[PDB]
């Protein structure tokens, strides 16, 4: 009746916390909003914060990306940190300011 | 190029790749006095951030005019800044950053979403037995054997709920 996968989809969201995708939505993970389909307990939660992960850097360890700059899923953000999701890169707090001054 | 070691207990109101000449303070420490002033002319850079954090936000720079405030889900097209030349491409909280002179929006949505049986119940309520009947009534004939066996067993179910008086929400 509810056009879900007769056994799998049912059990998956019926007992677990596995989020159902009932009305609404438009943002995607590659393919447009799912009308009746399902998404994992991680997909939902992580939708509100895609890539939003703070990657701490040790002192005396500069970077490989200057502030606001598009990153690749796995691209070495820094010479001591390997990011695990795409998006843009952002800084936090300054410790060094090297730049041409006449 | 003189680096000038800036301690973390000092504020810095300078974006990456900014413009500074011998009169504009760069590292404007929370504490006054001794704080560095503009050393000569040129641009400015920022090295060794303690944290490099990525975000599924998108970058929309501006030179002037900040209309869209902070925290509002902006739809793909709604003017963010620059009078009208800067528009979002996705929903989500808009975090204005006057420091870096750029407004960004974290790609997020107000997706409704449940778990367990209350998840299914409401979806059962929303199921219109009427429209689905016609939809499948066509889905049974026009399509081939692939979708035929599907609509075959599928239609009889709803049809059974119609000539009953018991809505499928009662399950």
């Amino acid at each position: 009746l509810l056009d879900l996968s007769a056994t799998e989809l049912e059990q998956v969201l019926y007992f677990s916390k596995y989020i159902v995708l009932d009305p609404k939505g438009a943002i995607l993970n590659g393919v447009p909003v799912e009308k009746r389909q399902l998404l994992t307990d991680e997909e939902y939660r992580e939708l509100r914060y895609g890539k939003q992960e703070t990657y701490p850097l040790p002192p005396g360890v500069d970077a490989l990306v200057k502030d606001g700059e598009e990153v690749v899923k796995g691209q070495e953000l820094a010479p001591g940190v390997v990011s695990r999701l795409d998006g843009v890169a952002l800084y936090r707090f300054p410790r060094r300011v090297r730049v041409e001054y006449v | 190029p003189k680096d000038y070691r800036v301690q973390p207990h000092m504020n810095v109101v300078v974006p990456e790749g900014a413009r500074v000449e011998a009169g504009d303070k760069i590292v404007a420490a929370i504490d006054p006095e001794e704080e560095v002033i503009a050393e000569a002319e040129g641009v400015v850079h920022l090295h060794e951030p303690a944290s490099i954090l990525v975000v599924k936000a998108r970058v929309y720079p501006f030179e002037d005019d900040v209309e869209v405030s902070t925290g509002d889900r902006v739809a793909p097209g709604d003017v963010l800044a620059d009078g009208g030349k800067v528009k979002s491409d996705v929903y989500g909280r808009v975090e204005v950053d006057l420091v870096r002179n750029v407004v960004r929006v974290v790609e997020s949505y107000d997706i409704d979403a449940r778990m367990g049986a209350e998840a299914i119940q409401q979806l059962l309520k929303e199921l219109d037995l009427e429209a689905l009947e016609k939809e499948l009534l066509e889905e049974m004939k026009h399509p081939s054997r692939a979708r035929r066996a599907k609509a075959r067993k599928r239609l009889e179910v709803v049809r059974a709920f119609l000539d009953s008086g018991n809505r499928p929400e009662w399950m």
